[PDB]
């Protein structure tokens, strides 16, 4: 009833949406084939909240899979449910970004989206009413950080009253697989702050200690981490497509959220984490579910909560219970940490209670929340930009496709007063 | 052999995520109470196969389930204990009654219904045919 | 002929008005799909039915009410549900988009467009009728379709239907527990515009009715189905008089002429003595000399407000059942030897007694037992400036550095509504503070 | 099986032994059709 | 006695006819093959089938009407269809060559050999006619067929059968949607010769049953055989009067007379209020107030207007089926009692009456349940009038380009046909401007 | 009962009407050798419009197929469906043009033209009322452009009042067969304004786009691109022969298109075009036939529309359907995009809808437009024109025949008169 258009951009979005369209997959209880297969009618109504239908039941996902390789597009299809995806969809280049800002943005990249465009354009324009944009793309990567944030920039000049989620996955703060990922990240976030209305953060190696701690893997492979995040992913929008008692679409997630035009950072968390030799000596209710989101153990950014304070926070809740001690318990976590929230705002937790859990979960919730340690994610970028560009390091790969230097000092200049208007307000 | 995607490596596949095509255990494997639908034999039919019609209800033909057109949800819960949804606890439990509701106390109207007839003029007219008095 | 119209804003409206509807069906011998099997003819002429059921020509009798919200997901599942066969589906009001939380996006962009059919089926509905008393609103203060939808609409009400009975079955946001961040917002600038568009305003606060269900009827971790159903109760034992017989009867025109001193001192309460369970009430007495002792004290009342410190001016007890007046009569002589309870200076009567003999139907599977005795107080207190206070309070600590004004001015507002919003609550306090 | 096979095919074909692949697989959709649709076309079929 | 001869001029004509016919042979017991079985009858003289049906000595009731067409798509396609055996084949007027969205054919050679034929058998059919009381036209403004060679139809029915009632359901262009581009003109130089040769003109605008459809019977698919069954519905229940019983009968002569004022204002509009669903006819009870009321909704015109900023003139209440008087008169009263409802001066009491106690018919499949009391207002106002200065400024902004003109004078015509086609409708808007002030 | 005759000059317009007549035997479903086997009625009731009955119960077509070489008629004979042709139809020349007006127009076409105008009167007779004559040619060939063009030019003599419609071959932008093209072809294009009524422009450069990038076709022959011609050809002449709820002739379909004398060139396009490996994740429902219309890549003349605006639009469906959707779509995209429409007309857009789909759909449209766009089709070759001839290069072959000087600057003059009325209503 309300349409969602799934973006992408690099190998990053593109693995990520292979499994966030199996958690959907499933959820809904779809065939490999597109066929439904599920059990019950209450995954039927809410198809089209995600999914095009086509006749004898057959639905494709509604994605625009994008990169500039032909790569990787093959590895997408020889997934479990590749076989669902269009090919309209499978816009492609021809050369590589190879992790590097600008041949994503104004060489390689600026031509493709002209067809990229025209893709939304004829999705958007074959429904009833778009919601927003959501849209995986990674910051530390070219096709992603430089060709995404290209397509967030052009799309909202034409739809200018959309809501978009960039559920960006932000670079590691010890482990980093590129050298110049802190400039792909910068001339990133120069772009994000001023179009996007919530932005996710989520980092690898906060999911791998979720997956060694949480879950007491021995070897975590990549499936994991991507299976987890599509599991928040299924659980922010959980409300649009099924009842509940008190419903949180993703228009009043941001409206109870966001106090202001440049501070929009979110950090997302997920609660029925539990490992496989300890299931079974714990009874599940609520106060398990709220005891697990408000410690620094289960979450999805690289910043501890401790270190700031919680501006707004909000709570999607799934499966069927009675409400009441989930206000109680609200309360009494308002209650002992004081002083982990501001003074200066009454209530600061939303309330958002669905009717339907996942397939294989029964009790399950989804946190997402607005804090001040994010810009501790931030400063680290910004230190090793400064120590970084004082050598004039790089500049070869960023100045021969026609780039500037002032543009790098302007990717510099926006960082501090973000972190400065983040830091009043501890 | 017609054509396998070189399945994995085996540093690939994890212990958390595997999701089947669902066959479902006999009746019990849902939190929704049943068994699964049977679903279409062969694509062909889906593919191949399409009767042109614009079935009158519903707004495009691409949206066959716009106005919950087809689907049997209200039958659903009525055979499955629990109520999936917390709104069908409304009205569950009326067709056992706690009370045999009283009729005595009301608000007939006697004004309206007996006073007036509908049209006779009867004051100025003969008795007539079957006309028994008391 | 003594039909009443209700008006369900938002999905707090429409979950509070399935239950509400629910007792309606369950009250009288109606079917769930509308149907009755001892119709006019059999069993002598009925009209207790007509106040909230409209009988067509072939039996099918219709809801006399209007659902309206935004997002269409709260009315869907009752457009196929369990009394899909009862309402028509024109008084099925749904849009596309959601007012999400706003009182900017209810009022000044979608509230434009969408009015127009709830006008047409609400005048429709009157000249459905002949004999209309007045307007039964239920909605939410902190909501933004609740809020925004519903002061638009009073406002055009007021202008299309003029001195009519305007009744609030209003949810108030509570002093500890809240859902939004943005819930001081939409319950400030919408009383910013109910006190003149309203006559009688009964808040009804949740963690209210959650403590009345832990500590009277002894269940733990109740529903949003053990609140509707008692808000069934309250609003059904209000209609109670105008649909049956009873020593003394009461219209809702004498709520107004009996509870409201002042044009802007409208704002009662209400309370609902026998909430008891099978078990506690199984082996003891309920007499109606104890049950209209038990509303005056605070742990029982459905807003959080210490009368203790307030000063009651005009209560109205619109008992129900098996209740002859003399019990009456010495229960209020019982209460007014009380100083505990004061009453103010100038007021010397402040009472008044509607009699009504029917017992409280049970739905099957509610908790509260059946009893013989109802009485339904709705006190009208100047102890509701202490609830104001704290929301000015909170108003004024979160204003004071302009949050969340971004994006409450882009939608067709501006500063000055902000601005006059907090006048006109100071304004209330002192009005309530000269009076008490 | 046939079209699970076309499916998984290649986005983008430049090779030559892809495009006599994707041929082959053409023509044998067209048979396996035809055979489909002059058995469809009458409800008694003579053998 | 009180035979009506209907006309349908064009494959609009035909198509509306297709249904029409279906509607008024159910509405008898005559069924397809034109015969009217033992066991539907009344067992005497029912004078009823008289109005449309003809009676041969074989029992075959002939249908009173002719389908003219110059395509014979349309008409072959109804000489193969399910009602073949209830016209006769001479009742059929085909031809080649069809006008092609043009009025240019109106006037021309091949448009002056063919109206010899159709008013031989309108002379023919309305020989039987003893009681024969008027003509009534199915055309389409925005084609070739229905509004070039019906106004010469129109003009030598004029001229021969002198002064009589003609009355035409016709077809005019939508405001926003459009079919043909070369409309407008159609339109414009056919509206010229409908003034000086016609007594009273009910329009239809597709858009807006199309909107209709979807606002009360929750339909897609709006076909033109769920257009033209409402036109059916309308049809019928204005000619209800001259066959079935009732308290108050209204004659098309009472119709003119109470409803035209002037020989220049004959421009009425129309309403069918109990448009509901079979689904919503159990829930909304239809009683005489609440069936009225919908009428003056401007949400419910059959042509896309305000009457609120214009001004009503007279109207036309044709009640049907079990009507109590009392009701009627009462919201009337309580019509007058709404001040969004403005009356012009010189009309104090504006309202008139018809009663008939027949229910409507229901065609089986088709779109409306068993309602059993109807509504047809058929209300002239001035507010029809804006129409026709979109109309005109939509041709001028064509002309003064000389666009799609070749046509129209290479072939016989003149190009000086234009010049007063402007004129006229400048005088008649003018009226119109000047009536209702 | 409104019949049509169809003229074929060159081997071009054979090779399309072998295929054209290809799939008008298919749709009214009669056989090889010439015999009725459609399973339906309504294939029968208008089959006068195309077959002539003769002995036997033959449907033998009522075609006039003339070239200048005898080379071209075995292949045509040789064929799937040649043998339904009437032997005596076909004049045969024994010298070929070979790329050169002069031998098809004065020479060699002019002594020949004697028998195809005998075979035309002869056809021409035989019908009950003739709707218009049908020619298919080429504009760069010899024999095409010199020969069927003086067939244009007599029988406008012959029968001044009937529907002249062309679907004459442009060539094409980059890649051009003939270095004598532009000769050949302006030499037709300044007579073909006066004499016809209707004019198409195919190219092949478009069709191979649309063959290649549309329906993903392995190797595209000139059979397939023969098959995407005849597939408009055979649309444009849908409700002559079968019924619908609204019809459209040839003739109507030009008073409602052109408004002015001069300005009857079209340019076309075919809706249910999708790839094999796309068939089942898209239905050809309304809102995707009519979007495909109004997109640059699906249209038969290789000039992109949003360069011009268009006058006037036509579209002739198929199938069981209703008019809400369509004419709520149409206004839709004749009100999105207002800036590729003049205003001085107020409606823009002709529909006709038929019941009858062809075999294999149920749901098709035929794009006919002309527009400002076509101007450009002949930018190009009056460039070539006057590039061309200002050196004098070509001439020899021409003269030598008895051709006059300043008749090149005639045709010249008229070309540029066109350009100049054309331009005028952008
Ligand atoms: N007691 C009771 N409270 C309810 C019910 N439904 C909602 N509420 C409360 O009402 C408060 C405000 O919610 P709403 O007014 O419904 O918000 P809304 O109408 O959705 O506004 P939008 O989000 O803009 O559409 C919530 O915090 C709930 O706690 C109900 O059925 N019973
Ligand atoms: N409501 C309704 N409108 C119709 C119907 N048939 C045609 N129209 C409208 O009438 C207009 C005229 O179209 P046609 O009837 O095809 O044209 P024509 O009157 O037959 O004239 P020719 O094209 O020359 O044969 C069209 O624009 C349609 O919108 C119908 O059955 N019902
Ligand atoms: N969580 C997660 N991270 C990934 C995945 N694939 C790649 N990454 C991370 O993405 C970072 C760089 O992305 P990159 O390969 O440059 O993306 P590209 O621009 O599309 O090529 C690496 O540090 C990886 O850790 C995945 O499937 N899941
Ligand atoms: N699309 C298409 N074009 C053709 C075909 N055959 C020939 N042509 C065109 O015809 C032109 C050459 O025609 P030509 O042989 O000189 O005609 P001739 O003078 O009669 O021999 C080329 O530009 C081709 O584009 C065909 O089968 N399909
Ligand atoms: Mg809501
Ligand atoms: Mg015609």
């Amino acid at each position: 009833m309300r349409e969602i258009v799934h973006l992408q951009a690099g190998q990053c979005g593109n693995q990520i949406g292979a499994k966030f369209w199996e958690v959907i997959s499933d959820e809904h209880g779809i065939d490999p084939t597109g066929t439904y297969h599920g059990d019950s009618d209450l995954q039927l109504e809410r198809i089209n909240v995600y999914y095009n239908e086509a006749t004898g039941g057959k639905y494709v996902p509604r994605a625009v899979l994008v990169d500039l390789e032909p790569g990787t597009m093959d590895s997408v299809r020889s997934g479990p449910f590749g076989q669902i995806f269009r090919p309209d969809n499978f816009v492609f280049g021809q050369s590589g970004a190879g992790n590097n800002w600008a041949k994503g943005h104004y060489t390689e990249g600026a031509e493709l989206v002209d067809s990229v465009l025209d893709v939304v354009r004829k999705e958007a324009e074959s429904c009833d009413c778009l919601q927003g944009f959501q849209l995986t793309h990674s910051l530390g990567g070219g096709t992603g950080s430089g060709m995404g944030t290209l397509l967030i920039s052009k799309i909202r000049e034409e739809y200018p009253d959309r809501i978009m989620n960039t559920f960006s996955v932000v670079p590691s703060p010890k482990v980093s697989d590129t050298v110049v990922e802190p400039y792909n990240a910068t001339l990133s976030v120069h772009q994000l702050v001023e179009n996007t209305d919530e932005t996710y953060c989520i980092d690898n190696e906060a999911l791998y200690d979720i997956c060694f701690r949480t879950l007491k893997l021995t070897t975590p492979t990549y499936g994991d981490l991507n299976h987890l995040v599509s599991a928040t992913m299924s659980g922010v929008t959980t409300c649009l497509r099924f009842p509940g008692q008190l419903n949180a679409d993703l228009r009043k997630l941001a409206v109870n959220m966001v106090p202001f035009p440049r501070l929009h950072f979110f950090m997302p968390g997920f609660a029925p984490l539990t490992s496989r030799g300890s299931q079974q000596y714990r009874a599940l209710t609520v106060p398990e579910l709220t005891q697990q989101m408000f410690d620094a153990k289960n979450m999805m950014a690289a910043c501890d909560p401790r270190h700031g304070r919680y501006l707004t926070v909000a709570a999607v809740f799934r499966g069927r219970m009675s409400m009441k001690e989930v206000d109680e318990q609200m309360l009494n976590v308002q209650n002992k940490n004081s002083s982990y929230f501001v003074e200066w705002i009454p209530n600061n937790v939303k309330t958002a209670v669905c009717d339907i859990p996942p397939r294989g979960l029964k009790m399950s919730a989804t946190f997402i929340g607005n804090s001040t340690a994010i810009q501790e994610l931030f400063k680290r970028i910004s230190e090793q930009f400064t120590a970084m560009f004082r050598r004039k390091a790089f500049l070869h790969w960023y100045t021969g496709e026609g780039m500037d230097e002032m543009e790098f000092t302007e990717a510099e200049s926006n960082m501090n007063d973000l972190v400065s208007e983040y830091q009043q307000y501890q | 052999l017609r054509g396998k995607p070189r399945p994995l490596p085996i540093s690939a596949l994890s212990a958390f995520s595997y999701i089947p095509p669902r066959r479902q255990d006999p009746k019990e494997h849902s939190y929704y109470y049943r068994q699964g639908w049977t679903g279409i034999i062969s694509l062909y039919d889906c593919v191949f196969k399409r009767d042109p019609g614009y079935n009158q209800k519903l707004h495009r033909d691409d949206r066959e389930h716009a106005k919950s057109l087809g689907l049997r949800i209200n039958e659903e819960e009525c055979e499955r204990p629990v109520g999936v949804l917390s709104s069908s606890v409304y009205g569950r439990r009326i067709d056992q009654p706690v009370e045999p509701l009283n009729r005595d106390h009301g608000r007939a109207g006697h004004v309206k219904a007996d006073f007036y007839r509908k049209n006779d003029i009867t004051s100025i007219k003969a008795p007539g045919f079957g006309h028994i008095s008391p | 002929m003594r039909e009443c119209i209700s008006i369900h804003v938002g999905q707090a409206g429409v979950q509070i008005g399935n239950a509400c509807w629910e007792l309606y069906c369950l009250e009288h011998g109606i079917q769930p799909d509308g149907q009755m099997p001892s119709d006019k003819t059999i069993g002598g002429g009925d009209d207790s039915f007509n106040t909230f059921f409209s009988e067509t020509g072939a039996g099918k009798h219709v809801p006399r009410a209007v659902f309206v919200d935004l997002e269409p997901t709260v009315v869907d599942e009752v457009r196929t549900g369990t009394y899909r066969q009862l309402f028509h589906p024109e008084q099925l009001i749904t849009g596309k988009e959601d007012a999400a939380n706003n009182y900017a996006r209810g009022h000044y962009t979608i509230g434009k467009e969408i009015v127009d059919l709830v006008l047409d089926r609400i005048r429709k509905l009157a000249d459905l009728c002949t004999g209309l008393q007045g307007f039964l609103i239920f909605h939410s203060f902190g909501g933004g379709t609740g809020s925004g939808f519903a002061s638009l609409l009073m406002e055009r009400l007021s202008v299309d239907y003029g001195k009519k009975s305007k009744l609030e079955f209003a949810i108030y946001p509570a002093p500890q527990v809240s859902t939004a961040v943005v819930e001081p917002y939409n319950s400030i600038l919408t009383t910013h515009t109910t006190l003149e568009h309203s006559d009688c305003a009964f808040m009804v606060d949740n963690e209210a009715i959650y403590d009345i269900c832990r500590r009277n009827l002894d269940i733990e971790r109740p529903t949003y189905t053990n609140l509707n159903r008692l808000i069934g109760q309250i609003v059904s034992s209000i209609t109670a008089s105008l649909r049956f017989d009873g020593a003394l009867n009461v219209d809702l025109t004498e709520f107004q002429t009996n509870l409201v001193p002042y044009p802007r001192i409208h704002f009662p309460l209400a309370t609902y003595a026998p909430v008891i369970s099978a078990e506690k009430a199984y082996h003891e007495q309920l007499s109606v000399a104890e049950i209209t002792n038990a509303c005056f004290e605070p742990a029982n009342q459905m807003v959080k407000c210490d009368p203790r410190h307030g000063k009651y001016m005009a209560c109205c007890m619109l008992y129900r059942g098996d209740v002859v007046p003399k019990d009456v009569n010495a229960a209020i002589a019982t209460i007014k030897t009380k100083r505990t309870i004061q009453f103010v200076d100038w007021c010397p009567t402040g009472f008044k007694v509607g009699i009504n003999y029917q017992p409280p139907t049970v739905v099957p599977g509610g908790d509260l037992a059946k009893v013989q005795r109802a009485v339904c107080m709705l006190s009208n207190t100047t102890a509701i400036a202490e609830a104001w206070a704290r929301l000015d309070h909170k108003l004024d600590l979160m204003y004071a550095k302009r949050a969340f004004v971004h994006w409450y001015v882009g939608e067709g507002m501006e500063e000055g509504e902000f601005s006059e919003a907090r006048e006109d609550l100071a304004a209330l306090e002192k009005d309530y503070e000269e009076v008490g | 099986e046939v079209h699970k096979e076309f499916q998984s095919l290649s986005v983008f074909i430049d090779s030559i032994p892809k495009k006599i692949r994707k041929q082959k697989l053409e023509e044998e959709m067209k048979q396996l059709e035809h055979d489909i649709g002059v058995l469809e076309k009458h409800k008694v079929i003579y053998i």
